[PDB]
């Protein structure tokens, strides 16, 4: 019995045994991304390294060639001039790669071959470099910085409201800056079963939020409450309380998703409620008071509630019973 | 692993209503450096009880 | 009493003790972008002195730990050539990171720790570049310039449509640029309470706007008037004239949402108001005419309107009235 | 009698005073990415022009002050070495804020002012090659090449689907590249008026398409035709032919928006049609047909269409005539 | 009989005929990202060595005019120190260029009109090394490699679910990261005909996917089956098994739109499914367990399905005969 997505997010699922191969040299970048920053760092810094000793040796392979190591005859001028030493060719490539170009080791036209191998290590140059960039980029323009402020009560409470039963759960941005378009998809997940027989295992059912509008697009600025009525058709509609608790099969996927402020992106954050963190009448206590020409989120307390009693039966059994005392 | 990672009261135990030197750092608890920002409004504003 | 939003999109509510601390290094992105220009600018500036000071004590120190800056003997050869002060050793810094390299000054064999502090600071050099470069970027492709120019008129009026009361008011936009998928969400909110009895003190209605096809996309050309029918599932519907003023619990937050032409990226402006900015019983004056070959948006007198009569009763009485007259 | 929006998306609308000025300087990057080649190009070539005369001026007035123009005693060291004429230190300032730095002119401890001056136009001269850069970026980045692919047939035509009388036109996108939640918003646009008598030049009724889910999303391969039945709910319920004509105020205002697949940014094309080109009764000729192992989507004859006659009536007169006809 | 979308989502249709010609100069950077990475690396090579030997010829011409490979006399100074071949020029520009400047050919007051082509050099260099590191950029971030690992059987199967018969198809993501806003648009295609008697060769009808809520999103992280209630509306509603066959003008197109995660663009997948792919009466074996302390998606017999009979008759059949049966 495992949870689907952690409290925090994580998708706790393993693939185990996927078919084919990854992608040809394209999952390079995204696998590149989305990656721990020493470890980035690391294979920049030692692309830069190997990138700068592979024309490192070139330009002192040529310089050995042209037979310019041993005369210091006077009459011969090097390919570059003065280099003597293996050290003298790195630092050499160094220069160029990065385009400082001191001067006291510099090509010359007396080997069309050396500017060859110039012209490649320039090429070279701007190719990673440009590579390089664009990643450290992408990389610095990440989300899920934001995805982590996106906060959610450890507990969600049914209650009554408007005569009915109705699954709730506060919702929290610790943020100043706003996301667009928050949307929200409560999707309540179990091993289910069709009435021809077949079951599987994660069965996910998106419960409709209950909007005024009936979208799924919320306005997050002060940390509300998220709730679902439950209808007839609802599958929530068989729950009872008591049926809740932490060897019950039965969790509801919560998801927002929505437009960071600053960053055109979109970020995601995920949270689940399984059946014992679903508090049965309870009812958020309002965080929210109006501050001295303010309003006061009291952040603080963010997720505590209080104990309300209730008709501890099915939302059926209720509309049983409601039926039953409106029909008399 | 273990954080042994936190119980504040300065900042849990106050709740959002205190008046006092606990928050600050011993510095200020020497030199009343919140004192200073407290005196701050009086200026501006007449204070309340409130 | 104050304002949820301010009439230029200020979320007026402070946060008052979040529990927990901020990202652990990637906040410094998020926060970095979003900052006022020359604060930005100046930590930037700052970031390149201190990488160039640092390096420029790192070659000081090594050119005086070779014994390099007392002798001048003529034999032994440098780490760096030509280095006397710790002024030398900053031009030299600046020289390579900024990857300039005059020559005057230049790294030689003869001491291979010199070679790795290059190697570092040139590492490092490109690693601070492309970060800085990739904050310039994000930040100059910022959104919300638009979102000011995204205008509403400061009051909003109600009238009668179709036989039908409809609060109503109108949108503007001043760039000829365009803002694609613009969406809105008029929603309403005050301290409302459930009939089990929970108050909350923002409470947050999402009051659909009224669209032929029912969604809530808008296509802002010429500056509009948006309005909601105010049915009997409408909150509003309870409303009555002289029930609005500045006293009275009630604001209709605005959200337009929509994508900026130029940068694929998403901005969201936000108005709102309370109950007396509702001015009741009014339309406003149809700023556009037929130009001379072309269609005239005068955008002078934008919010101004005209003041007409109504049923000066609530939504309910309207329709009480109205099933009294219709079935007589 | 103008268009509201052009055959190629021009929306056909000025301001005509706006009341407040623009943004204070963030309004220069969202003003400078849509612009003319040329025009950007020059901007930019001539804000380093500028950037670099400054500090050569700078440079130049800093030899000057250092009495070093004239002597050439061979005692005093210059602030930077070996230059004689404006024209030295303007190459000077361009080596230094290039990062070429040839090094015959080169900066000397002799004074700190002047290495001042040197950090001072490092700093400058990276912030300004980063602002180039990232509105270079924004702008090869650029969108609207594709909107111009997404053709539409310079007439639209009614004809009778399902025995009902509904308004249709071809779309056609020429791009094998791939547009992504292509979503359309027909839009009927014309000076209508309420029955309380309020009326509005530039009126604008989302007119829904007709989708078997009923959203607006496409998938546009092949060049396919969108279309609206007309119910008694559209306003196009009261439309006849021959109430059709270039003189007759109405059109429908098509839009089309949805995400390049390369750039995932979003762009929108914009098309209309006043009454005249909304041709009665006729059908769109299939322009594909099953090619030798492939779909021949034959783009000649693209907007050419077959005329189809109907009942010459209202949709309200078609379902009158229908009742009378079906109730016998 | 050609396949609409290839199973791998190749849109199988040529165009044949565009009437005019592409974008003016905007289509070269969208042709420019999407393309193979060697013709695309090679592009950009071969422009910096145009870029080079352009300014080369320009340098070495200069070199010629002011009369200075020829004389050597000592006395009169060069436009550019030390050039004495075309070899010599081009080092130069590369120098230049690059932001080199080695130091030993450098440019020298005498000759103003080299001090233009300097400044015109850098200027080009500056602006072709921001193209061309723009569209690295927007290459390297490209979407679509994500796209290849949203996997999906190569077969459908339709079966009974709450006493209906529902076509169905299993999802698959291979990607631990994760998409966002994922949404389905299952879309049958064939060449259907009004009752009036048009008919079109790739009619598209979008048919709904049954969802709790009604939309179209979904949230796949263990992959999942997505599948169509066949109701009256349904143009499925007329299908027979037997009547699926390759041989069959049949067709449904299934379309996944999402954004990427790391990259807060969007991707899209095709996948389709023609008549004889359809299997008829089975079920996909459910491919998660319940591991140790975790959920397994055996992704090993990922589309393995398995035989169950059914009513061989079309849902009309079906409610002809449930009606026969519920009404006796
Ligand atoms: N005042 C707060 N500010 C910011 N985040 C909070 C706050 N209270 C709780 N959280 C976060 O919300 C998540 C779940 O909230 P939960 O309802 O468990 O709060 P809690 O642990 O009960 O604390 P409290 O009793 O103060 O609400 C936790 O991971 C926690 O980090
Ligand atoms: N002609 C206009 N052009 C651009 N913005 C305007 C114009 N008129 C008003 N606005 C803006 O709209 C906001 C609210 O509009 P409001 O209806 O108050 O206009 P107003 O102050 O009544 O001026 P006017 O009487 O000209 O409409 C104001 O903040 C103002 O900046
Ligand atoms: N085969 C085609 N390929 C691409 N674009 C086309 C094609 N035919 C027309 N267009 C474009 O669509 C727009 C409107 O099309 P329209 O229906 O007028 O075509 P047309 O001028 O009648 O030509 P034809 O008679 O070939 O359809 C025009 O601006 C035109 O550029
Ligand atoms: N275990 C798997 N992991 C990843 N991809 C898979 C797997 N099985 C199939 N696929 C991919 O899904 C696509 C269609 O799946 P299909 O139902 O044909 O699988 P299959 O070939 O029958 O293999 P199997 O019998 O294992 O399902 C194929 O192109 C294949 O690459």
């Amino acid at each position: 019995r495992a949870r689907f997505v952690s409290k925090k997010g994580n998708c706790n699922v393993a693939h185990k045994n996927i078919r084919e191969q990854g992608r040809f040299l394209q999952d390079v970048f995204t696998t590149l991304v989305d990656l721990k920053w020493p470890h980035t760092l690391l294979i920049f810094t030692m692309s830069f390294l190997c990138s700068w000793l592979l024309f490192a040796m070139a330009w002192w392979l040529i310089a050995f060639a042209h037979g310019d190591l041993a005369p210091s005859e006077g009459t011969a001028e090097p390919c570059v001039t003065s280099i003597h030493s293996f050290s003298s060719a790195f630092l050499f490539s160094i220069e160029v790669q990065v385009t400082i170009g001191f001067g006291g080791r510099m090509v010359t036209e007396e080997c069309p071959l050396a500017i060859l191998i110039l012209i490649v290590q320039n090429i070279v140059g701007l190719m990673i470099n440009a590579i390089m960039l664009g990643c450290i980029f992408m990389k610095t323009a990440q989300a899920h910085r934001r995805a982590e402020t996106l906060i959610f009560s450890k507990h969600a409470v049914i209650a009554l409201r408007h005569g009915r039963l109705c699954f709730m759960l506060r919702v929290g941005d610790l943020r100043k800056s706003m996301i667009i378009s928050a949307t929200i998809h409560m999707q309540v997940v179990r091993k289910t079963t069709s009435p021809e027989g077949e079951v599987v295992p994660l069965h996910q059912v998106d419960i409709p939020m209950e909007n005024g509008v009936g979208g799924n697009s919320i306005f997050l600025v002060a940390p509300l409450i998220i709730y679902h009525v439950i209808d007839a058709n609802s599958p929530l509609y068989d729950l009872a309380p008591s049926d809740l608790h932490h060897h019950q099969d039965l969790e509801i996927i919560v998801i927002l998703e929505g437009v960071v402020e600053t960053t055109g992106i979109t970020t995601q954050a995920r949270t689940s409620y399984l059946a014992d963190e679903i508090l049965w009448g309870q009812r958020f206590v309002p965080i929210v008071a109006e501050e001295d020409g303010r309003y006061s989120v009291d952040y603080s307390k963010f997720g505590n509630t209080i104990k309300v009693p209730t008709p501890l039966c099915t939302a059926r059994q209720l509309d049983e019973d409601h039926s039953l005392l409106e029909a008399l | 692993k273990t954080p042994r990672e936190v119980k504040p009261p300065e900042d849990l135990q106050d709740l959002g209503v205190r008046f006092l030197q606990p928050f600050v750092n011993l510095l200020s608890k020497g030199t009343y450096w919140w004192m200073n920002a407290f005196i701050k409004t009086a200026h501006k504003k007449p204070i309340d009880l409130r």
